[PDB]
């Protein structure tokens, strides 16, 4: 009953990105995919969508760049290729961390690991966007 | 465990050390204890005080711990067992 579990290699060569990289996940189309994490991640293959973004959060977990934006507690978040708890004022009821979100829908075509076609989202930015 | 007065602070630091180190199976089970941590202290921060301390407060269980029982005896509300 999905595509996102249909297994890919990942591609596509992300963004530069600074300390303000999750904040800019509340808004417009959300932040891109780091291009050091579309360097570690190009080519390597995924069972599912979701395995893809356990593999975006340990890559956060292991960047010092990344990482040291996120306090003691989302580290240990990311550590477990969780994703991170966004602020209270971008969560929405039981969504509370930072979504992954395909710029052009897969519904529509759009690249399930085409990390050029994956942003990061709050909750309350995802479903505004949807 | 239905208010925070049904923990002892000792029981509430294990709770907030849990979530500090994400020391669950699963996500969905981590996002429960947040969920359940804001309930419980009823502070206007939620989560945040866990993930995003203001400035100059203590984001370690033990200093997360000090500003829930600090804030809650401040604001009129009942603290921990014993
Ligand atoms: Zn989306």
């Amino acid at each position: 009953e999905s595509k996102r579990n249909k297994p890919g290699k990942a591609t596509g060569k992300g963004k530069p990105v600074g300390d303000k990289w999750l904040d800019d996940a509340g808004k417009d189309s959300g932040a891109p995919i780091p291009d050091r994490i579309a360097d570690k991640l190009r080519d390597k293959e995924f069972k599912s969508f979701d395995d893809f973004r356990k593999a975006v959060w340990e890559e956060v977990s292991k960047d010092p760049e990344l990482s040291k934006n996120l306090n003691p507690s989302n580290k240990s978040s990311v550590s477990k290729g969780y994703s991170p708890f966004t602020p209270k004022n971008q969560q929405v009821g039981g969504r509370k961390v930072y979504e992954l979100h395909h710029d052009k829908p897969i519904s529509q075509g759009g690249e399930v690991y085409d990390m050029d076609n994956i942003r990061v989202t709050t909750p309350k930015r995802h479903i505004d966007i949807h | 465990k239905h208010s925070i007065s049904d923990y002892t602070e000792a029981e509430f630091l294990q709770l907030v050390t849990t979530i500090c180190n994400a020391d669950t199976s699963s996500e969905e089970e981590l996002v429960k204890l947040v969920t359940h941590f804001e309930e419980m202290t009823e502070h206007p921060s939620g989560s945040d005080l866990i993930f995003y301390p203001k400035e100059g407060d203590d984001d370690s269980p033990s200093g997360i711990v000090n500003t829930v029982k600090q804030w809650r005896a401040a604001n009129g509300k009942s603290g921990f067992k014993q």
